C-alpha cells in the first residue's frame, strides 16, 4: 500500500494469480487502491509507472473472477475514468507513464463500455500535437511509437453516436453529425491521419508490378479493365504494418467530410497499391483494403455501375471467410449483405454480385451451410447469431429473384422453423406480459428504464424478412405459403406488441426499439397477404386488421395530431425518443392495398372505421414515406365514387391550390416524393372522371393546366424539372381524355384548351420516344381535331 | 381559414440528394398490357369454338438487362365448353438472353416448361405475318440487329398454365403476339400428343375511366 | 538386402553435386553463406563471448561502444543469465529476473509449465513425512489448479506430477534433468520473438550498422499467427445442396453476460460474442513459415531437413553415400 520496493514486489506476487488478484478485492486489503488510485504531480515517474503497472495487473481478471468480485470491480473502473487527471496532463506527462496510462484506458474501455469517458479531447489533442511534432518529423521513440499506437485502438473502440434521417436511403453509409467547434479538430484529425498514411506507405509504392494486355506501353497506365490485380505487396515492418492499418481505418472514418480536391481516395496509384495490397500476408491489411476498396460503392453516386472492380474484388471477399482470427471491425456477412441488397434496390432484375456468386458456385455451398446450422443439435449464442445472419442473406437472395424464392421454398421444412420462431417469440411476449407487475415490482429501484431487450429480437426480425421476401410471388401465395398459421402469427405478434408498448413502458427504450421494429417488418409482411388476388385477404379481415389498424393509427404515440392525455406522461416521456415512421407508412400500405379494386360497400366500411380526417392528419407528415402512403391510399379511395370525391371536396375549395403547391415544390428526383406526384396527378383524374360539374370545376382551374403544361413540354433535350417522365405524360394525357370524354360545353373546353396552347403540345408529343405517349397523344388530337369543327 | 396549406410543415427541398434512385426500377406497363385489362374471343379446336376469358393480374416488363427469373405477365384465364379457370404466367421476347429459339433461354426449372425444338419453334412463329414482315441459322444472326423491343408494333411472349385458380393446368404452352396500337392478342396452343395449330385470338373488352394501384413491398 | 532403384558409387555421387553446387554460389564447392548462419546460431543461442568475436570478425564491430550497444539490442547476457538460472533448478529467481528486465507482458503457456518444474525441483529438493506433502498440495491448489482447468492435457501432467510427488515410466522421465533444458529452450526462443520488433525498430528508424539476424530482408515474419480452411464457404463444392435434417425447434436445442448500466460522454462499442462467426464454424493450413519458421537456429532445421532427406532416399532405396567425419 506504500513503498515503491513493496509496489513492485506486490506484482511480482501477483503476476499470473487470478486468486491472489482476487483476493486483494476483500475487506482488509482494499486500503491499496486509496493509494493507487490518487496519481498526482511530483510523486516520481517510477512510483507512477509501478502505479499504473500494478493497478493494471490487478484489474486483469477473467469473467468467472468478476462474477466473484462483484460491483467493487466496476467502482474502480468508474474511479479510474473519473477521479483521475493523467489525460489533462498528456502534453507534459512521460512517455512510458502516457503508454501505461493508455494500456490501462484500453483495459477500462474493453471490460466497462458503458461509463462515460469525460477526456477524450485531450487525448486527441495529444495524439495531434505527438503525430505533428515526434512522428512526422522523425524523431521521435519506441515509447511514442507504440503510444500512438494504443491511442489508434482507443480511438477505434469510439461508438460516435452518429446522426439519424429518417429520410435518407435506408441502404446507404450512415455518417456522423459534426458541428464547428468540432469540426476544427476533425480537419486537424483527418489531416495528421492522411499524413500518417502517406508517410508509412510511400515507402513500398515501388513494389506495385502489373503486366496487362489492351485491346483497341509503361509510363502511360492507358487502361484497367484487365481482371488482374498487381502482385502482393508486403510491409515487413510489425509496427508499420499496425500504424498503417489503424490510421488507414480511422482515415476511412474521417475522410469524406473534410472539403478539397484531389483526394487521397480518388488517387491513381494509391488505388493500385491497396489492390495489390488485397493479397498480402496480413489479415488485418487484408480486411482493411477490403473496406477502403468497398467503401465509395454505398458513399458515391453512378459508383454501384463499377461492375468490374466488384468482379476482381469478390474472390478476396469470399475468402475472407475462411481465415480464423478475424479482427473485430470485420464482418463479411454484413459486407456481402450490404453489396447484394445495395443491387436489390437500386437496379432489380440485375444482380452482379448474385451472378457472380452464382456461376462460380458459391451459393449452393452458403445454402448448405444455411442448411447444417439449421440442423445442429445443440445451439448457443453464437451459433443463434450465425443462424440470424444466414437467415438474413438469403433473404438477401431471395429478394428480388424468383429463382431462389422457388429454389428456397423447394426445401419443405423451412417454413415449419419459421413458425416456431415467431411462435417462440409470442410465448415469451406473452410471459412477460404476464408477469409485469412482479418484474416492475422487483426492478423498479434500480432499473427503473434501463432493461435489456429480449434476446430473440434478431432472430425473430431475420424470420421475418425472409417471410416478406417469400410473400412477394403469387405462385408462392397461391400455392405454398397459403397458411392460416402464418397469418395468425402475424396478427399475433401486431398486437402482442402494441400491447406491450401500450403496458409495458417502464422497461425503457433498449427494450422497446427492438419491439417496435418488429411491428414494422411484420406490416410490411402482412401488406402483401391483403392484396387482393390472394387467398388470404378474407381470413385476415375475418380477423380483424383493421381494427388493429385503427388502434395503432390513432394513438398519440404514432400519431402527432392527437393530444396525450394525463395520465399518460410517464409514457410520454419514457417512449418519445424513438423513431416510428415505417409503422405509419405500412399501416397506410395496407389501407390502400384494402382498398385496391373494392366496391363503395367495402370503401364506405373502411370510412366508418377509420374515418377521412383521420387519413387526412398524415397528408403533410415530415415524412416522404408516409405522405406518399396518404397520397395513393386517396386515389385509391377516389376511384370511380362520386360519394367519396363529394366527402374529399368537402374536407377542404382549396383543394386544387392545395395540390398546385404540392406539386410545384415537391422533388421529382425523390423516388418517394415522384410517388406522391404520380398520386396527386390521378386523384385529379378520379375527380375529373365523375360529372360534368366536376370536369368544368377541374378546367376552371389554371394552375393545373400551368403544370399540366409544364410537364408536356418536356422532353429529351429539355429535362431540368420532371425529368421528362411517360408516367406523368400518360397522367396528363387522362386527365385531358376525361376532360374532353363523357355536348356544348364540350366544344367550349375544347376550345378553351387550343388557346390555353395545350393542342398544340399534344400535337408535339406525338412525336415522342415512347409509343404509349405517341399513340395517346395521337388518338387525342383526333378527338380533338373531330369535336373542332 | 386554409388549414392544410398554413399547418404545412414538411421539410421542402430543392438540392441534389444523395444518389437518384428514382429510376431503373423497370416496372413498364404498356397502354393495353395494364394490370387490370380484359379480354375475350374464342379459341377454335378442330372446327369447334370455344369462349375465352383474359383477366391481366400484374404486369412488369424489362426496359434494360434483366437476368431475373420472375414472370413478365401474370393472369387468370377462362374457357368455357364446363367452365376452367386456371392461373397463367407469361414471359416476353425481348432479342437478348430472351430470343426466339428456345435454345438461347436458360437451364433453369422455372424456364424449362417453355422449350421446345427449335424446328417446332420455327415452324410455330412462321404462321404470324408479324414474324414474317419482321425478318433457322439465319433468325440467330439478324436478331442481334433487333433494338427496343418495347417500341415496336408487335410484342411475342410465350403462356404457360401454372394450376386452377379456386384452390389451387394442361400442360402445353402458347405462342402469343400482341398488337400494339389496336390491342389484339392471337396465339396458338402447343403440345407434344395434342393437336396441330389451334388457333386463338383476343379483343379488348374494357369503370375503365379512373385508376387505382398496388405495389408489392 | 539391395538397393536396385538407384546406386550411387562415389564418383557418381560427385558428379551429382557437382552438377548443383553452383546454384548456393550465385544465388548470392564454396558456401558465402555460412558465416551469417554461424552468426545467427550464436546470436539466437545466446552465445556470447562467441557471439562477439564473431561479428568482430565479420567486421559489424569496431570498439566498446560497438560492443556494449550490440549486447543491448540482442538482450545477450539478459537471456543467457536467464536460461542459466533455469538451468541450476532456480525458476521463481528466473521469472523475478524476466518480469524486472522485459516486463509484466511476457508471463502474462510456458508459465505454468515453469511452476510445473519448480513443484518438480521443489520434490527433488526435499527428497535429496506427511507435512512435506500438505504444503505442496497447497502450492498445488493455490497456483496450478485454475490454470490447469482450462484443458486435458495440464490435468493429465499435474496428475503426473502429483503421483510423482506421492512415491516414495514417465516419472523417471520427468524426474529427469532434460526436462530443464528443454524448458530452457523454450523460454530463449519465446523471448527472441517477444524482443524481435524492438529490434526491427532500431535498426530501421536509428540508421544503425548492425544486421538484422533473423528475417532477412527478401521475406516476411508476421508475429500473428492464423489458420486457413478450405472446407468452408467457398467454391470447392459441388453445385448441389443440402436440405433441413432437423425437425425439432431451435428454442430446443439450447448466463455468462453481465447487465451494466451507464454512471457529453463517451461510450465505446461492447466486443461481447464479435467472434461467433470462428466459434461456430469448427462445428459444421496455416501460416507456420512466415509466422513461427524464422525464430528457431538455422542450423538446427538444416540437420532436420538433412536427416529427413536422408531416410527418405533410403526409404525408396536409393544408395547415397553418407557424409564422413
Amino acid at each position: 500500500a506504500y513503498s515503491l520496493e513493496n509496489l513492485k514486489k506486490i506484482s511480482n506476487s501477483l503476476v499470473g494469480d487470478q486468486l491472489a488478484k482476487v483476493d486483494y478485492f476483500l475487506a482488509p486489503k482494499c486500503q491499496i487502491f486509496q493509494c493507487l488510485l490518487s496519481i498526482e504531480q511530483s510523486d516520481g515517474v517510477e512510483l507512477k509507472n509501478a502505479k499504473l503497472d500494478l493497478l493494471y495487473t490487478l484489474l486483469h481478471l477473467e469473467p468467472q473472477q468478476r462474477d466473484i468480485v462483484g460491483t467493487y470491480y466496476f467502482d474502480i473502473v468508474s474511479a479510474i475514468y473519473k477521479s483521475m487527471s493523467l489525460a489533462s496532463s498528456f502534453t507534459k506527462n512521460n512517455s512510458s507513464t502516457n503508454y501505461k496510462y493508455i494500456k490501462l484506458l484500453n483495459l477500462c474501455a474493453g471490460v466497462y463500455p458503458n461509463c462515460g469517458f469525460p477526456d477524450l479531447q485531450y487525448l486527441q489533442n495529444g495524439f495531434i500535437q505527438l503525430v505533428n511534432h515526434k512522428f512526422l518529423r522523425s524523431k521521435c521513440k519506441i515509447d511514442e511509437v507504440v503510444t500512438i499506437i494504443e491511442l489508434l485502438k482507443l480511438f477505434l473502440l469510439v461508438d460516435e453516436k452518429n446522426c439519424s434521417d429518417f429520410n435518407k436511403s435506408k441502404f446507404m453509409e450512415e455518417e456522423r453529425e459534426v458541428t464547428e467547434t468540432s469540426h476544427y479538430q476533425d480537419f486537424k484529425m483527418a489531416e495528421s491521419l492522411e499524413h500518417i498514411i502517406v508517410k508509412i506507405s510511400s515507402k513500398y509504392l515501388d513494389q506495385i508490378s502489373l503486366k496487362y494486355i489492351v485491346r483497341l506501353p509503361f509510363d502511360n497506365k492507358g487502361v484497367d479493365c484487365t481482371r488482374a490485380i498487381p502482385k502482393k505487396i508486403n510491409i515487413s515492418n510489425m509496427y508499420d504494418s499496425s500504424l498503417l492499418s489503424l490510421a488507414l481505418l480511422l482515415y476511412l472514418r474521417y475522410h469524406y467530410m473534410i472539403p478539397g480536391d484531389r483526394k487521397l481516395r480518388n488517387d491513381a496509384t494509391f488505388k493500385m497499391f491497396v489492390l495489390g495490397l488485397l493479397k498480402s500476408n496480413d489479415v488485418n491489411i487484408r480486411c482493411v483494403a477490403l473496406k477502403f476498396l468497398l467503401q465509395p460503392y454505398f458513399t458515391e453516386d453512378k459508383k454501384w455501375e463499377d461492375t468490374r472492380t466488384l468482379e476482381k474484388i469478390l474472390p478476396y471477399l469470399v475468402k475472407s471467410f475462411n481465415y480464423d482470427p478475424l479482427p473485430w471491425w470485420f464482418d463479411p456477412f454484413d459486407m456481402l449483405d450490404s453489396l447484394i441488397v445495395l443491387y436489390n434496390e437500386i437496379t432489380p432484375m440485375n444482380n452482379p454480385v448474385l451472378t457472380t456468386l452464382a456461376h462460380t458456385n458459391v451459393i449452393f455451398c452458403i445454402l448448405s451451410r444455411f442448411a447444417q446450422c439449421l440442423s445442429l443439435p445443440q445451439h448457443n449464442e453464437a451459433t443463434l447469431k450465425t443462424t440470424t445472419k444466414f437467415i438474413k442473406i438469403c433473404a438477401s437472395f431471395a429478394a428480388s429473384d424468383e429463382k431462389y424464392r422457388l429454389l428456397l421454398l423447394n426445401d419443405t421444412l423451412l417454413l415449419n422453423h419459421l413458425e416456431y420462431g415467431l411462435e417462440s417469440h409470442i410465448t415469451l411476449i406473452q410471459d412477460f406480459i404476464s408477469l409485469k407487475d412482479e418484474i416492475k415490482e422487483t426492478t423498479t429501484e434500480s432499473h427503473s428504464m434501463c432493461l435489456p431487450p429480449i434476446y430473440d429480437h434478431d432472430f425473430v426480425a431475420a424470420w421475418l424478412l425472409l417471410l416478406k421476401s417469400f410473400s412477394r410471388s403469387v405462385s408462392a401465395l397461391r400455392t405454398t405459403l397459403k397458411r392460416n398459421k402464418i397469418a395468425q402469427l402475424l396478427l399475433q405478434i401486431l398486437s402482442k406488441t402494441y400491447t406491450l408498448t401500450k403496458e409495458c413502458y417502464f422497461a425503457g427504450q433498449d427494450f422497446m426499439k427492438p419491439e417496435i421494429m418488429i411491428m414494422g417488418i411484420t406490416l410490411g409482411s402482412i401488406c402483401n397477404f391483403v392484396v387482393e388476388f390472394s387467398n388470404l385477404q378474407s381470413f385476415m379481415l375475418r380477423n380483424g386488421i383493421i381494427d388493429i389498424i385503427e388502434k395503432m393509427l390513432t394513438d398519440p404515440l404514432f400519431n402527432s395530431k392527437k393530444a396525450w392525455d394525463d395520465n399518460e406522461d410517464e409514457r410520454r416521456i419514457a417512449l418519445q425518443g424513438i423513431p416510428v415512421h415505417e409503422v405509419k407508412a405500412n399501416s397506410l400500405w395496407v389501407l390502400r392495398h384494402l382498398m385496391y379494386n373494392c366496391q363503395n360497400e367495402e370503401k364506405f366500411q373502411l370510412l366508418a372505421k377509420i374515418p377521412m380526417n383521420l387519413i387526412l392528419d398524415f397528408i403533410n407528415d415530415p415524412c416522404w414515406a408516409v405522405q406518399a402512403q396518404c397520397f395513393q391510399l386517396l386515389r385509391n379511395l377516389t376511384c370511380n365514387s362520386r360519394k367519396i370525391v363529394n366527402i374529399l371536396l368537402e374536407k377542404f375549395t382549396y383543394l386544387f391550390e392545395f395540390l398546385a403547391k404540392k406539386m410545384r415544390l415537391l422533388n421529382p428526383l425523390d423516388t418517394q416524393q415522384k410517388k406522391a406526384m404520380e398520386g396527386i396527378l390521378y386523384i385529379i383524374v378520379n375527380l375529373a372522371a365523375v360529372n360534368e360539374n366536376k370536369k368544368q370545376l377541374v378546367i376552371e382551374q389554371d394552375e393545373i393546366l400551368n403544370i399540366m403544361s409544364e410537364i408536356l413540354v418536356e422532353t429529351t433535350t429539355d429535362s431540368s424539372s420532371y425529368g421528362n417522365d411517360s408516367n406523368l405524360k400518360l397522367a396528363c394525357l387522362w386527365v385531358l381524355n376525361n376532360l374532353l370524354w363523357n355536348t356544348r360545353a364540350t366544344v367550349e373546353r375544347c376550345r378553351k384548351l387550343v388557346e390555353v396552347g395545350l393542342y398544340d403540345l399534344v400535337r408535339k408529343n406525338i412525336t415522342d420516344e415512347s409509343l404509349s405517349v405517341r399513340e395517346k397523344a395521337r388518338t387525342l388530337l383526333y378527338h380533338m381535331d373531330l369535336l373542332l369543327k | 381559414r386554409k388549414k392544410y396549406i398554413v399547418e404545412d410543415q414538411s421539410p421542402y427541398s430543392s438540392e441534389n440528394p444523395v444518389i437518384v434512385t428514382s429510376s431503373y426500377n423497370h416496372t413498364v406497363c404498356t397502354n393495353y398490357l395494364r394490370p387490370r385489362m380484359q379480354f375475350t374471343g374464342y379459341q377454335i379446336s378442330g372446327y369447334k369454338r370455344y369462349q375465352v376469358t383474359v383477366n391481366l393480374k400484374t404486369v412488369d416488363l424489362p426496359k434494360k438487362d434483366c437476368t431475373s427469373l420472375s414472370p413478365h405477365l401474370s393472369g387468370f384465364l377462362s374457357i368455357r365448353g364446363p367452365e376452367i379457370s386456371t392461373y397463367f404466367e407469361a414471359y416476353a421476347v425481348n432479342h437478348k438472353e430472351l430470343g426466339f429459339l428456345s435454345s438461347s433461354w436458360k437451364d433453369e426449372p422455372v424456364l424449362n416448361e417453355f422449350k421446345a425444338t427449335d424446328q417446332t419453334d420455327l415452324e410455330h412463329w412462321i404462321n404470324f405475318p408479324s414474324f414474317r414482315q419482321l425478318f433457322i441459322s439465319r433468325i440467330f444472326s439478324q436478331e442481334k440487329q433487333f433494338d427496343n423491343y418495347l417500341n415496336e408494333r408487335f410484342i411475342f411472349m410465350k403462356w404457360k398454365e401454372k394450376f386452377l385458380v379456386p384452390d389451387a393446368s394442361y400442360d402445353g404452352f402458347y405462342y402469343i403476339v400482341h398488337d400494339q396500337v389496336t390491342g389484339n392478342i392471337q396465339g396458338f396452343y402447343y403440345h407434344q400428343d395434342a393437336e396441330k395449330f389451334q388457333q386463338l385470338e383476343l379483343v379488348p373488352s374494357l369503370v375503365e375511366s379512373s385508376d387505382c394501384s398496388f405495389e408489392f413491398a | 538386402f539391395t538397393y536396385g532403384k538407384k546406386c550411387f558409387t562415389k564418383e557418381e555421387w560427385k558428379e551429382q553435386v557437382a552438377k548443383y553446387s553452383a546454384m548456393g554460389e550465385l544465388y548470392a564447392p564454396i558456401e558465402p553463406t555460412l558465416p551469417r548462419l554461424l552468426l545467427n546460431y550464436f546470436v539466437s543461442m545466446a552465445y556470447e563471448d562467441s557471439s562477439i568475436r564473431m561479428a568482430k570478425e565479420l567486421g559489424f564491430i569496431r570498439n566498446n561502444k560497438d560492443i556494449a550497444v550490440f549486447n543491448d539490442l540482442y538482450k545477450i547476457k539478459e537471456r543467457f543469465h536467464i536460461k542459466h538460472l533455469i538451468k541450476l533448478g532456480r525458476i521463481n529467481e528466473a521469472m523475478e529476473e524476466i518480469n524486472s528486465i522485459f516486463g509484466l507482458e511476457v508471463l502474462e503457456d510456458l508459465h505454468f509449465k515453469l511452476l510445473l518444474l519448480n513443484l518438480i525441483e521443489m520434490i527433488r529438493s526435499h527428497h535429496q513425512s506427511n507435512d512435506f506433502i500438505l504444503n505442496l498440495i497447497q502450492y498445488s491448489q493455490n497456483k496450478l489448479a485454475i490454470k490447469a482447468s482450462s484443458s486435458v492435457k495440464k490435468m493429465q501432467e499435474l496428475e503426473l506430477a502429483m503421483t510423482l510427488l506421492l512415491f516414495p515410466k514417465s516419472l523417471q522421465n520427468l524426474y529427469s534433468i532434460s526436462l530443464r533444458s528443454k524448458i530452457a529452450d523454450l523460454v530463449n526462443e519465446k523471448l527472441l520473438k517477444f524482443i524481435h520488433p524492438r529490434i526491427q525498430f532500431e535498426i530501421s528508424n536509428n540508421n544503425s550498422k548492425f544486421p538484422d539476424l533473423l528475417n532477412s530482408d527478401k521475406k516476411i515474419i508476421t508475429q500473428n499467427f492464423t489458420v486457413y480452411n478450405n472446407n468452408l464457404v467457398n467454391g470447392s463444392n459441388g453445385t448441389k445442396i443440402t436440405h433441413i435434417s432437423s425437425d425439432q425447434p431451435i428454442n430446443e436445442k439450447m448466463a455468462n453476460s453481465v447487465w451494466l448500466n451507464q454512471r457529453a460522454a463517451t461510450t465505446f462499442h461492447n466486443l461481447e460474442n464479435k467472434n461467433y462467426w470462428n466459434q461456430t464454424s469448427e462445428l459444421l493450413f496455416n501460416n507456420y513459415y512466415s509466422s513461427e519458421f524464422p525464430y528457431e537456429p538455422r542450423l538446427t532445421q538444416i540437420m532436420k531437413l538433412w536427416c529427413w532427406c536422408e531416410n527418405q532416399l533410403h526409404h525408396n532405396q536409393i544408395g547415397v553415400p553418407r557424409v564422413e567425419n
